[PDB]
RNA sequence: GAGUGGCGCGGACGCUACGCCGCGACGAGUAGGAGGGCCGCUGCGGUGAGCCUUGAAGCCUAGGGCGCGGGCCCGGGUGGAG
RNA sequence: CGCGUCCCCCGCGAGCGCACGGGGUCGGCGGCGAUGUCGGCUACCCACCCGACCCGUCUUGAAACACGGACCAAGGAGUCUAACACGUGCGCGAGUCGGGGGCUACGAAAGCCGCCGUGGCGCAAUGAAGGUGAAGGCCGGCGCCGCCGGCCGAGGUGGGAUCCCGAGGCCUUCCAGUCCGCCGAGGGCGCACCACCGGCCCGUCUCGCCCGCCGCGCCGGGGAGGUGGAGCACGAGCGCACGUG
């Protein structure tokens, strides 16, 4: 679909921060290789 | 020692088509599956389509998506193109179109769902119609190109409206010997 | 999807190893180990995977859960089965039948755990 | 420094090849070439058609009654036959039944 | 703009909207069937007369 | 000598026109030194409008 | 339920058993209905010929309905009038045979290509042998061997040809269906005479093979087939 | 790319796909347009008629500035003013037509092809085709000309 | 991950995500504080590689 | 097809879909055309957690083979850095 | 080879077993087996039998008493550029393209500008040119008028892949009977495209008549019918890449 899941974002730590981003609409545009 | 000419046993259809891209490529699939376990024609018709070349599929403009679907028996009916549906923009009146098309101009988009109609991709129409009962089946001009006015009978022999390959058209742009009584000759 | 990332992986991927008129995939997912649209431990979001264990004897079954498909560590879940040559080839057979998990991968998986299980297992 | 001028000994063996092809036989020929004071004529005869169409939906539509009132008031051997008869799944469907119940 | 917006052709293919309105699959094979003589072979002259 | 349909062109090569041939890998070099020399300019009319 | 879906499988199961049972006796009295019209057919070819002796009269039997032309000239130098009328009669290559229905159309093909085909007159049992070993059947533009009857009945039967003694009866008596039924074999491919050819280039009637053979295609259907 | 090429597969072959007979010799018809009245008569009359000789009036310094004159029709004309206007034309009662600037658009002429759609217009246009004229009229509308 | 992996990149214990880091790796100016960072990320070993 | 009235926790192969499979017919060939090369040479971006002083390239071979073929893979010797 | 029934003369039995039955198996066997034998087609040498002239080339025809070639290694010949045509792949699509310019190690790269889209080709043709420059029927006012109106409206025909409607039909000791699923008598809407008819725009010729008007004439537009055009008739182009010529 055109669902854009929420992407978190990781501390220097590797631990998950609680500030979270919405995958951007770039990351489902159609993967071509040609 | 059979007498059988070979020169006619390789036909030149097509099996795939030449074009490398998945989404098309991925589509093919759908549609070789609904070719044969249909009973369906038109599932035939729209896999043979989507092997075809870009001159075979030309873009179907909007005005002729109107035209040809303002016809009797035909309303509540999906529009389906294998080619493309560019926006005509010199048509004001638009009314709700369910269409299917490969691709459609982002202006055209702007123009069709604003007017409260629906656009399908060919995985939807599949799922809306398998066998595509009640879709009225389209395509743009073929004689549309331009490269097709240069074809035919010669141009520089009788009774052909054929257009010459000129670097430039003027006055002194091939118009004198072969095109005038005054000159040598008029064909 | 699946079928998507199918038709770029077919010919370009890492893993995809040709010769000798043979095509196969080293993936570390893949049982049969061959490049095949039904046995890519990659790209579906249900993967069983069949590894020899970390110890000497024992055969670990690598689940792939239904949540995390874009998260590449919370993905995998992995269970060491270190008991007989029937009641681990057994295990398999329920984890796969009796969970409706990728029935098409549950001969194909008995197979490789078996010949895992004939590996670790010592020559006269 | 002669040659040979001229023969037609391969040209029978070319022209079979593609077939010695029978012109476009088309509906509709072209008026190309007739009499331009016919064409002027016929041109008028087309040019009019309109003329006369309230006398024709009129006169044709009057036929279509005359459909109601016509219409409207209109209104080898034996054995293999047996077999033929009992030997297919639409004519011999009860015929076949009671063959199978007649082992009693 | 996406060609087609459902690429997951798994769960189309096997979704009940198609899988009403196919046909049936013909997966019996069918290899070569050997001829055999009238003169020599008795109990396939009784198949054909 | 011309095949069959196909346009008609007077290719302008008939003079020894290889000798005078400009490359243009001076470009990508030249884009630079126009900058430069644009920069430099703009820095010595130090509150003076840089187009002038 | 399933109480009536295993019990309903067995009945169509048992209705299309009936119905193979059905057709089969048919196929069975059409063919003991042919021994009594070939006895028929024979007998009464004599009958007329006693009759006539018996007067002291003459009794000119039928001209024959049925060729038989096997083609026997190679592919090599044949002039083109030649080759399409060959490729009409569907004999493509050397020890090819087909069935030709005579008329006055067709003896006009056959005399004007008869250097290149050794033709004539079938027996009864020269059309059994060719519809049984060198039967073929053209279905889906394929030359499927005639091995059951439900591969003649499946292209034939709305013609009422439902087996292979329908097909003998259609050919060796000429019915109104022997275009449907002759197109329906693909072109006999017979091997080489087993004893050897006469001569292959001129007239039977000058010690040669090639061109008409009344009763004696016979004599070469069994030394080809 | 060199690989998908045909001489590429042309390796072996001993005239290089150019005639066995008929070498693969220089410039054996003329350099270009040689014998085009001569050898190759048939060519340059049967694709080319009209290419050789003069016809009608030299014009020595032609400037492509004087003979600008570049045309919109009445099909396309709604295009040159915004979405914003028409609906907002056609909406309101007052009968105000909006104003159409061809010149502003790029255009010096207004021709009369398309199908105006029936609502008044002003064309301030520089020049006009008398069934452009018409088509603006027949709707109800001006024909401004402007310099 | 699947395109990622079909690449060749050692992704395997990246803990989840396309990978989105707080905005103070922008205020770096050490190696030493770059690669412990990568530690933590666990794609260290796509750099051991 | 479907409604409503009158004990045993079991079942091989598969399907790189550019794949797999089945049935029929056919296969000369200069000039010439097109296609397919997991044919071959040299550099480039990727990639194989590739190979290599426990011996790279090369070169020789009455060694083992493979491919219809172009060619290629190994065994042995030689060699010294890819 | 039943009975319970419908006329003219006299709807599932229950098993077995053998098989000329949609392409081979044996549930049959016996030998020899460590420095003297076993297999290894291939590859080394050799012999016999049949076949077998020396390649390349131009040529109607070469083993030629045609020419090049003693032998071996390495080198060695359809390239690149511009232009054009057509095919094919990609992007956007009445547009499209920054290619020149400017802005901000790899990087001389990449990213960006839109009042940098000038400009290129495309969207309009035609004429030497001045120029001109691409649908209309009818129905009312003035059996008719220019014209005040008036709703309506990019054709027609024939063939057309597909779609649509469906007279009726597709079953289980059974009769109505709803719902879906599907096929077909027959009927239509008909994409592309082709053939034909019309129309429309420019050039030119014949015909004939009306109109406009700050400027009435060597003025301006209009009409009918033939005819010339590389045109219109609800856009397909542009850029990029590849192939071939």
């Amino acid at each position: 679909a055109c669902a854009r899941p929420l992407i978190s974002v990781y501390s220097e730590k590797g631990e998950s921060s609680g500030k979270n981003v919405t995958l951007p609409a770039v990351f489902k545009a159609p993967i071509r290789p040609d | 020692g059979v007498d059988i000419l070979h020169n006619k046993d390789r036909k030149v259809w097509r099996k795939e088509p030449k074009s490398q891209d998945m989404y098309l490529r991925l589509l093919v699939k759908l549609y070789r599956f609904l070719a044969r376990h249909t009973n369906s024609t038109f599932n035939q018709v729209v896999l043979k389509r989507l092997f075809m070349s870009r001159t075979k599929r030309p873009p179907l403009s909007l005005s002729r998506v109107i035209r040809k679907m303002k016809l009797p028996d035909r309303e509540n009916k999906t529009a389906v193109v294998v080619g493309t549906i560019t926006d005509d923009v010199r048509v004001q009146e638009v009314p709700k179109l369910k269409v299917c098309a490969l691709r459609v101009t982002s202006r055209a988009h702007s123009r069709i769902l604003k007017a409260e109609g629906k656009i399908l991709t060919f995985h939807q129409l599949a799922l809306d119609s398998p066998k595509g009962r009640g879709t009225v089946l389209l395509s743009g001009p073929r004689k549309g190109r331009e490269v097709y006015q240069h074809f035919g009978k010669a141009p520089g022999t009788p009774h052909s409206h054929t257009k010459p390959y000129v670097r430039s058209k003027g006055r002194k742009f091939e118009r004198a010997r072969g095109r005038r009584a005054s000159w040598g000759y008029k064909n | 999807s699946a079928h998507l990332q199918w038709m770029v992986v077919r010919n370009c991927s890492s893993f995809l190893i040709k010769r000798n008129k043979q095509t196969y995939s080293t993936e570390p997912n893949n049982l049969k180990a061959r490049n095949s649209f039904r046995y890519n431990g990659l790209i579906h979001r249900k993967t069983v995977g069949v590894e020899p264990a970390a110890d000497g004897k024992g055969v670990v079954v690598v689940m792939k859960r239904r949540s995390g498909q874009r998260k590449p560590a919370t993905s995998y879940v992995r269970t060491t089965i270190n008991k007989n040559a029937r009641a681990t080839l057994s295990s398999i057979r329920h984890m796969i039948r009796k969970n409706k998990y990728h029935p098409d991968l549950r001969m194909a998986a008995i197979r490789r755990a078996s010949a895992i299980l004939r590996s670790q297992k010592p020559v006269m | 420094a002669k040659s040979k001028n001229h023969t037609t000994h391969n040209q029978s063996r070319k022209w079979h090849r593609n077939g010695i092809k029978k012109p476009r036989s088309q509906r509709y020929e072209s008026l190309k070439g007739v009499d331009p004071k016919f064409l002027r004529n016929m041109r008028f005869a087309k040019k009019h058609n309109k003329k006369g169409l309230k006398k024709m939906q009129a006169n044709n539509a009057k036929a279509m009654a005359a459909r109601a009132e016509a219409i409207k008031a209109l209104v080898v051997s034996r054995k293999l036959h047996r077999l033929a008869y009992i030997a297919h799944p639409k004519l011999g469907r009860r015929a076949r039944a009671r063959i199978a119940r007649g082992l009693r | 703009m996406h060609k087609m917006l459902n690429t997951d052709l798994s769960r189309i293919l096997k979704s009940p909207e198609i899988q009403r309105a196919l046909r049936a699959p013909r997966k019996k094979i069918h290899r070569r069937v050997l001829k055999k003589n009238p003169l020599k072979n008795l109990r396939i002259m009784l198949k054909l007369n | 000598a011309p095949s069959r349909n196909g346009m008609i062109l007077k290719p302008h090569f008939h003079k020894d026109w290889q000798r005078r041939v400009a490359t243009w890998f001076n470009q990508p070099a030249r884009k630079i030194r126009r900058r430069k020399a644009r920069q430099a300019r703009a820095r010595r009319i130090a509150p003076r409008p840089a187009a002038g | 339920n399933f109480a009536e879906l295993k019990i309903k499988r067995l009945r169509k199961k048992f209705a299309q058993k009936m119905l193979r049972k059905a057709r089969r006796k048919l196929i069975y009295e059409k063919a003991k209905h042919y021994h009594k019209e070939y006895r028929q057919m024979y007998r009464t070819e004599i009958r007329m010929a006693r009759m006539a002796r018996k007067a002291g009269n003459f009794y000119v039997p039928a001209e024959p309905k049925l060729a038989f032309v096997i083609r026997i000239r190679g592919i090599n130098g044949v002039s083109p009038k030649v080759r399409k009328v060959l490729q009409l009669l569907r004999l493509r290559q050397i020890f090819n045979g087909t069935f030709v229905k005579l008329n006055k159309a067709s003896i006009n093909m056959l005399r004007i290509v008869e250097p290149y085909i050794a033709w004539g007159y079938p027996n009864l049992k020269s059309v059994n042998e060719l519809i049984y070993k060198r039967g073929y059947g053209k279905i889906n533009k394929k030359r499927i061997a005639l091995t059951d009857n439900t591969l003649i009945a499946r292209s034939l039967g709305k013609y009422n040809i439902i087996c292979m003694e329908d097909l003998i009866h259609e050919i060796y008596t000429v019915g109104k269906h022997f275009k449907e039924a002759n197109n329906f074999l693909w072109p006999f491919k017979l091997s080489s005479p087993r004893g050897g050819m006469k001569k292959k280039t001129t007239h039977f009637v000058e010690g040669g093979d090639a061109g008409n053979r009344e009763d004696q295609i016979n004599r070469l259907i069994r030394r080809m087939n | 790319p060199s690989r998908l090429r045909k001489t590429r597969k042309l390796r072996g072959h001993v005239s290089h796909g150019h005639g066995r007979i008929g070498k693969h010799r220089k410039h054996p018809g003329g350099r270009g347009n040689a014998g085009g009245m001569h050898h190759h008569r048939i060519n340059f009359d049967k694709y080319h008629p009209g290419y050789f000789g003069k016809v009608g009036m030299r014009h020595y310094h032609l400037k492509r500035n004087q003979s600008f004159c570049p045309t919109v029709n009445l099909d396309k004309l709604w295009t040159l003013v915004s979405e914003q206007t028409r609906v907002n034309a056609a909406k309101n009662k007052t009968g105000a037509a909006p104003i159409i600037d061809v010149v502003r658009s790029g255009y010096y002429k207004v021709l009369g092809k398309g199908k105006l759609p029936k609502q008044p217009v002003i064309v301030k246009a520089k020049f006009f085709s008398r069934r452009a004229e018409e088509k603006i009229k027949g709707v109800g509308g001006a024909c401004v000309l402007v310099a | 991950p699947a395109l990622v992996m079909s690449k060749g990149h050692r992704i395997e214990e990246v803990p989840e995500l396309p990978l989105v880091v707080e905005d103070k790796v922008e205020g770096y100016k050490k190696t030493k504080e770059a690669v412990l960072l990568l530690k933590k990320l666990k794609a260290w070993n796509d750099i051991k590689k």
